RNA sequence: GGAGCCUCGGUUGGCCUCGGAUAGCCGGUCCCCCGGGGGUCCGGUGCGGAGAGCCCUUCGUCCCGGGAAACGGGGCGGCCGGAAAGGGGGCCGCCCUCUCGCCCGUCACGCACCGCACGUUCGUGGGGAACCUGGCGCUAAACCAUUCGUAGACGACC
């Protein structure tokens, strides 16, 4: 997660080297807030991207404006997720429930 | 053969209730199913407590059968129970469950990746112990 | 009376109305054991109606409070004088308990009188609750705890919480 | 890649002793066995997945054979982890004891 | 996804009423060693209580009356049918998920059998109260296979003993394996020990 | 031992097992003795050789470095143990496979499908048809009629 948008949707972005998820909007309801923080209070979020940036305007092709911004915010978090041990391996892994595993029984 | 006796001074471990997860010392025996119990250094006031919510240890300390709380604290400070109790293999496996209970999802992930590699080097050692036992035994 | 929950001892006092015949009627002190202070008042008028020629309408409640035990951390040998009823006549009993308070010893009476003699709470009239010393105890099942070096194990530990692993693999132990 | 709904059992409808009302179902979430631990799955959306003969559409996919009826739990039931649940339609009575899905995505954490 | 229960020492009605809820909830239960089930009270009572059940036959034609079963499992299967709405269609859907067995068939003598401790003799009976094994009761009421089943149970008792006698040795090397491999797994052990897995 | 159409369905990692006691167990040592048992000792017993658990754990890749592995991962044949309602259970070879398989890291990438639901399975699923292609194979029996009369109302039966 990075920041809150105007509408209320969230600016949650996966590392494209790890997650294959771009700068994406996602509502807070469909979110498992894990108790694992990284100090992103030193990154520079781009001001030009807002709620109108992520609108479904009208076959989808990634525009050449879009491929700029995914790289520009990556250059600070990609070293930051490697300054933390076994963190880039955490993001490649996908959340799932096994037998004998109950969400209300566990803390995350 | 019994080794755990409800007597005056055996430290007990409270099982359920608002005093669960705490030590306590039996002052007086009220009845067959109720005891006068007291833990001074563990935030449990002297009160009447049934024999359900207690799992007796083998920590016994001498003081009279109805001695008041200051004579309870000094004997607890004479035998130094809290240092003795945390070193037990009983208290360590209570502490091991809550850690596995409060274990973070990311803490659940690092322990999984380490579980995969700690078992292979066990498994490969068993393999070289499998075939090398099949040489000397023939 | 409905012997519900844990009982309490009450110091309920009252007297008859000031008459143009007698200036000050005498004040009467009563020891009522009751769940709440509401039902203690009607349990007060039950005894005043019998001990004296008075009733609720011709009297009033002077003071109704709940008394506390002076030392609830000293286990004490409580003796109670009873007036229970049977289906064929009534009887008087002197029952002994080893409890904390004047209240809880009465609670341990109504259930034990309700179990051994099938006695209902409304059929039971407490008349005196006397705390006795240790060498002046009578019922021997209480008297087996009057020893300094008292020491005993817990023979067959009846296991509780037998529904959290409702399908387990091991045979659960009753030895500790 | 893994199951993201919890296991739920449809024991039966809301009933008294000799009358039942179909407008709420009674779910037995696997894992919870008391009222205190029912607090987490309260509010989450629940679904019954079954398949039929005629092919029906799938939002974001080829028209499949599977159909769903959506619902959500109302409140906790009993003292042993049971929970009520109301659906859009009443659950068909062939779903007795079958597996329905209690997804987490209305989560509040 | 299959409930495998061992019948040694569980109280009949206390075991049947528990599995009756489970079998209604679409979870297949197979109960094993139904001869080991124990009932409360002295044996002469439990025997005479069942002899009265045989007596309650149809007077006009005994081929249609209560079908008294003699096997231990079908005795235990009968009391489950009493705690089940068998006249319904969902009740018939319950009864087939139950599969009771005298002793242990081959699909289960090499699997872990579960136990229901909420229904067991050593907890749910005062130890001075008398109790009767069902294996004796069925044998004395018409069952013909107490002896031949006992020969088969005395086969697997030493047969699974060889599995246990080996399994101890298979891990006595494993706990001997860690005794020579510690300085290359201690960096994987402490990260398991600080989260409570080996402590 | 190959691909599609119908139809009936449920389900979405596995646990491969001593026996048994509960006013008792459990593990090791055998310094003791019989033919596996008896007897101890050394440790655990609120079971941590713990089902309050263990095992597998699963984003797919491409390079480089480290730790482990050299005996291992992955091929076609015998071989025994299995009858209570019998496993494809292990082992010996084989000519191909890699220190890829895993764990820490770097490199670079795989519709980043622009917030959204039946996702992810056991699935070569059960069953029915039509079609595959060859190897391997196989060329019946029942009933009726007729006859019998150890049978028999008619059937059946012999």
């Amino acid at each position: 997660f990075l920041k809150q948008l105007s509408s209320g949707l969230l600016l949650v972005t996966g590392p494209l080297s790890l997650n294959r998820v771009p700068l994406r909007r996602t509502h807070q309801k469909f979110v498992i807030a894990t108790s694992t923080k990284i100090d992103i209070s030193g990154v520079k979020i781009p001001k030009h991207l807002t709620d109108a940036y992520f609108k479904k305007k009208k076959k989808y092709e990634i525009t050449e404006q879009r491929k700029v911004d995914q790289k520009a915010v990556d250059s600070q978090i990609l070293p930051k997720i490697k300054a933390v041990p076994q963190l880039q391996g955490y993001l490649r892994s996908v959340f799932a429930l096994t037998n004998g595993v109950y969400p209300h029984k566990l803390v995350f | 053969v019994f080794r755990r006796f409800v007597e005056v001074g055996r430290v007990a471990y409270v099982s359920f209730g608002p005093h669960a997860g705490k030590l306590v010392a039996i002052v007086d025996v009220i009845d067959q199913n109720r005891a006068l119990v007291d833990g001074p250094c563990t935030r449990v006031r002297r009160q009447a407590m049934p024999f359900k919510c207690m799992q007796l240890t083998d920590f016994i300390l001498k003081f009279p059968h109805s001695a008041r709380q200051k004579y309870v604290r000094k004997a607890w400070e004479k035998a130094d129970i809290n240092t003795k109790w945390a070193a037990t293999r009983w208290a360590k496996k209570i502490e091991a469950r809550e850690r596995k209970a409060k274990m973070t999802d990311f803490d659940r992930y690092k322990v999984m990746k380490a579980k995969k590699m700690r078992n292979r080097i066990i498994k490969n050692e068993v393999k070289k112990l499998q075939r090398a036992a099949l040489l000397k035994a023939s | 009376m409905k012997a519900s929950g844990t009982l309490r001892e009450y110091k309920v006092v009252g007297r008859c109305l000031p008459t143009p015949k007698c200036r000050t009627p005498p004040l009467y002190r009563m020891r009522i054991f009751a769940p709440n202070h509401v039902v203690a008042k009607s349990r007060f008028w039950y005894f005043v109606s019998q001990l004296k020629k008075m009733k609720k309408s011709s009297g009033e409640i002077v003071y109704c409070g709940q008394v506390f035990e002076k030392s609830p951390l000293r286990v004490k040998n409580f003796g109670i004088w009873l007036r229970y009823d049977s289906r064929s006549g009534t009887h008087n009993m002197y029952r002994e308990y080893r409890d904390l308070t004047t209240a809880g010893a009465v609670t341990q009476c109504y259930r034990d009188m309700g179990a051994r003699h099938r006695a209902r709470a409304h059929s039971i009239q407490i008349m005196k609750v006397e705390e006795i010393a240790a060498s002046k105890c009578r019922r021997p099942a209480v008297k087996q705890f009057h020893d300094s070096k008292i020491k005993f194990p817990l023979p067959h530990r009846v296991l509780r919480r037998q529904h959290k692993p409702r399908f387990t693999t091991k045979r659960p132990n009753t030895f500790f | 890649s893994g199951r993201l709904w919890c296991k739920a059992i449809f024991a039966g409808y809301k009933r008294g002793l000799r009358n039942q009302r179909e407008h709420t179902a009674l779910l037995k979430i696997e894992g919870v066995y008391a009222r205190d631990e029912t607090e987490f799955y309260l509010g989450k959306r629940c679904a019954y997945v079954y398949k039929a003969k005629n092919n029906t559409v799938t939002p974001g996919g080829k028209p499949n054979k599977t159909r769903v009826i959506w619902g959500k739990v109302t409140r906790a039931h009993g003292n042993s982890g049971m929970v009520r649940a109301k659906f859009r339609s009443n659950l068909p009575a062939k779903a007795i004891g079958h597996r329905i899905r209690v997804m987490l995505y209305p989560s509040r954490i | 996804q299959v409930l495998v229960l061992d019948g040694r020492g569980h109280l009949l009605g206390r075991l049947a009423a528990i599995v009756a809820k489970q079998v209604l909830l679409g979870r297949k239960v197979v109960v094993v060693r139904c001869e080991g089930i124990n009932i409360s009270g002295n044996f002469y009572r439990n025997k005479l209580k069942y002899l009265a059940f045989l007596r309650k036959r149809m007077n006009t034609n005994p081929s249609r009356g209560p079908y008294h079963f003699r096997a231990p499992s079908r005795i235990f299967w009968r009391t489950v049918r009493g705690m089940l709405p068998h006249k319904t269609k969902r009740g018939q859907a319950a009864l087939d998920r139950l599969k009771v067995f005298d002793g242990i068939p081959p699909p289960y003598d090499k699997k872990k059998r579960m136990v229901v401790p909420a229904a067991l003799k050593v907890v749910r009976l005062k130890p001075t109260r008398k109790f009767a094994y069902l294996g004796r009761l069925a044998h004395e009421v018409g069952w013909k296979y107490q002896a031949v089943t006992a020969t088969l149970e005395e086969k697997r008792k030493e047969k699974a003993k060889i599995h246990y006698r080996k399994k101890k040795q298979l891990m006595r090397l494993r706990k001997q394996a860690e005794k020579n491999v510690e300085k290359k797994i201690s960096k994987f052990t402490d990260v398991l020990k600080t989260h409570g897995l080996l402590v």
